[PDB]
């Protein structure tokens, strides 16, 4: 009934949104960290190939390794440029818009939780509208609803209550007066009228919106209404704008999965950096046909498909560095070494050996 | 990631069209951009390297089409002059990371593709 | 008077904080971008040094360039590691804690703003308590108070209303009954008692805290009380914990200012990477003596002090590269991927020279 | 901000042990070599021990070699100095210090570091 406390059907979907928004900074940390890790993997491969080229300087395979090193080094450079120009803004914006909306929701939900008179009369009721609910640890009436921003640790980005379409649990409500409102719990936050709601001497002078514009509290003796937020469209200046802002920002995330961060499977001449290097440094001529690039590539990779690239990479990975550069009982094969700084110092040594 | 083409329409032969392709969700300055067109096979039209240093064309549009990029607007352009009925096709934007040679940009697979924009040119 | 609408002295300092927390995401973008920029500058110097070494293969200056390239590559590596492990967590946590707290405040302020019965009676009153306030543009009562998360572009955030000590404007309140409450404006959000406040059939069963635990609304006919937040100490499980968390996270930011992102200025032997590489590659003796290291360095830098390091970096920057690979001096070129493609060409020619 | 915080010092009988701890905050601990220095009464500050950023090498001054053992726990952002067989001459204020990517005996004994702790007193009393 109008002007009564809100049963769990009304506030549980808000808890679920709040708990999912809680994970957005965890996903931002995940993605920022993954971008760096994938740049670092690209850089490690560029360094392994560079070390192989320096150790084998002069051979046809060393020239292949230079092509490989250039490939992965260009990949690492582009990934850092993408972290700087694109992912940083995406992830800060999604963190900020989601955390702000979560604050708007939690302050409303926290008000309902506390605005009660008894164990059976209040603004926040259980599923059947029998008992007012209590917070117990992270749960409210058995519902995960921390009403807090949890400590931020990396968590894979997940989209359940906030998806590409919108807030999938916040549908058009068919019957708020029976599905949202209790039958007898008293709650002055359910209307702006003075008899049973927020008004003192008379009704509030207008409808009041709560939870960043989601619920509209009429100043008449009528049930609340809610925005349908499950099929959003871009807009400005809406009363529920923080909902749109967070939806727009989460939908915009690519994660660390754009081409900078992924390995290429294509033929060798189609791989980043390769053909420009062949034309300028090996063929030493422009306007060379595709057959000429493939023939020159065969000199260094035995072929021009992805399988021959992989074969060169395996040679790089099995190549050992000197035992004194990597611990004592430590691995020496390049493929068993990782870490940019560590491989950087090893490259420097072999580069100095080449200088002599 | 979205590559969205614009500028298509119905033109007369010998006229001009300017195709635009706005890129979102990507570091535009990291990508070479090219144009393709397609009950016939899809064909390479033109491309520009990631840094803007080189442009490539198929012969049939050489001297008629000009590709250009505007990094501040995340947009690659295809200027199409002296259009011919055989130029009728859907024109697709596409993006290839750090693309830097004619081989890649005419004959390799790209990383991202637009949805197309229709270009029909009448006979005169 | 108790149980009445709130004059501007109550909510204005909350506007001040909300407006400043709006800046914290801008600062996170600024720092994440600055760190990546500084890494990129380190890498460019690594690449210029490496290209110089390739072109000048065999000379003593080329070996100095190898030492220089190792230095900057290590600095670039460490910066990306710091970005990944430390700066990202710092700036995501500050963005989130500030934005969350700002949402908690803005919902409460937006609720007071709307809960009114007339232009003279409501929950959000002006300075003198004569009229309820209205939001006009980005101000409420003449005070910046947008109650929005504004678009994010990089900017150093102000640290005026939330600083190292806490929230300067949220002081112990000497007289809430008269400084925070009007005497006649009606506002059911001002108490939990049933006659004038949130209770319906009787008072609420306990006090209610609002704005993430800042204001406590008694279930009796008494004035509100507020937390003093201007001298925070670290704590957990507090009713006002979101205030503590945003304060802790802002205080903890280093920026892109740690040793990974700054250039070194002392002698060559103490510079990152130098002595290990000299010992391993040139002296062929680990744990060598200062004198030995510095004698060996003199053969390539013509000295062992920062001034000779700078001199080699000037030589690196003046080295020209081929016009068709691009301004042709290495110091006139910037951009990691671009300099990488150039290093690749020269390395391929080094392989050909055999 | 960056903070290096020493603990574990105080008063100990001659021939006893101390575990000195240095916790690092605000910094990517795994990027940093860590060193221990000490200032005994009426003497100049001296190098005690250090560990390279990757933990591959450790260095000691002669007077503590074999008696002290430096080690690091990257997961706890902490470097330890295990001091055994303590002598009155070991009485000193002990400082923790951090140097980016430190990798050689010369750097870690003689060159300048990036961050310093505030020090903590160790007193070795033979009664
Ligand atoms: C893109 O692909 C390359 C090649 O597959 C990846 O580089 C490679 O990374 C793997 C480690 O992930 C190294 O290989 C494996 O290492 C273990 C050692 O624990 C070894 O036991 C296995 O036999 C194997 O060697 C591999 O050496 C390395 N390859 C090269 C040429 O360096 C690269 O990481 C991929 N990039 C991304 C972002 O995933
Ligand atoms: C750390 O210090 C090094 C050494 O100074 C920095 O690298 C240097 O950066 C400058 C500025 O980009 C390049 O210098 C100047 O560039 C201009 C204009 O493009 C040129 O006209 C001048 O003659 C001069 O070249 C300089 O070449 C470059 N040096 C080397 C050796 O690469 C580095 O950027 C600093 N790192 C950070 C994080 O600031």
């Amino acid at each position: 009934a109008a002007e009564k406390g809100f049963k769990q059907a009304f506030w549980q979907p808000l808890c679920q949104v709040s708990e999912e928004l809680d994970d957005q900074p965890k996903g931002a940390l995940f993605t920022l960290q993954a971008a760096a890790s994938k740049i670092q993997k690209m850089r490690d491969a560029a360094l392994r190939a560079s070390i192989y080229a320096e150790i084998n300087h002069g051979t046809n395979r060393a020239k292949a390794a230079v092509i490989v090193a250039n490939h992965y080094a260009m990949k690492a450079d582009s990934g850092l440029e993408a972290l700087k120009q694109t992912l940083s803004s995406q992830e800060v914006t999604a963190t900020a818009t989601a955390s702000y909306l979560k604050g708007r929701i939690d302050e409303y939900l926290n008000l309902l939780l506390q605005t009660k008179e008894s164990g059976t009369s209040g603004c926040m009721m259980d599923t059947s509208g029998t008992n007012t609910v209590t917070k117990a640890g992270g749960t409210i009436g058995g519902v995960p609803c921390k009403l807090q921003l949890s400590p931020i640790q990396p968590k894979r980005p997940a989209a359940t209550y906030l998806g590409k379409a919108g807030y999938v649990g916040l549908t058009r409500q068919a019957d708020a007066a029976n599905n949202f409102h209790d039958n007898d719990a008293e709650c002055r936050l359910a209307s702006g009228h003075n008899t049973n709601g927020l008004g003192k001497s008379g009704q509030l002078s207008a409808a009041v919106t709560m939870a960043a514009g989601y619920v509209t509290v009429a100043n008449s003796q009528t049930a609340v209404t809610v925005q349908a937020l499950d099929a959003l469209q871009e807009a400005s200046g809406a009363a529920h704008q923080p909902w749109i802002d967070a939806w727009k920002a989460k939908k915009a995330l690519t994660g660390a999965e754009t081409a900078e961060f992924r390995n290429e499977t294509a033929g060798i001449a189609g791989k980043t950096g390769v053909t420009k290097l062949v034309e300028e440094a090996l063929l030493k001529k422009k306007d060379s046909e595709a057959s000429e690039i493939q023939t020159e590539l065969k000199k260094y990779f035995s072929g021009h498909e992805n399988e021959q690239w992989t074969a060169i990479e395996k040679l790089i990975s099995e190549q050992p560095v000197a035992q004194n550069l990597v611990g004592d009982n430590q691995p020496t094969k390049l493929g068993e070494l990782e870490g940019n700084a560590k491989l950087t110092t090893i490259l420097a040594y072999y580069r100095m050996e080449t200088a002599g | 990631v979205q590559l969205q083409e614009s500028g298509g329409g119905l033109v007369q032969a010998g006229g001009s069209l300017t195709l635009s392709c706005a890129v979102s969700g990507l570091t535009f300055s990291n990508y070479a951009m090219g144009w393709f067109r397609q009950g016939k096979e899809r064909e390479f039209v033109a491309a520009i390297t990631w840094d803007g240093g080189n442009t490539y064309y198929t012969d049939s549009v050489k001297g008629r089409f000009t590709i250009s990029r505007d990094n501040a607007k995340n947009t690659v352009f295809l200027q199409m002059n002296s259009l011919k009925p055989e130029d009728t096709a859907v024109y697709y934007c596409a993006a290839k990371l750090l693309g830097s040679s004619r081989y890649e940009l005419a004959l390799a697979g790209y990383d991202y593709w637009g949805q197309g924009t229709q270009v029909t040119v009448s006979s005169h």
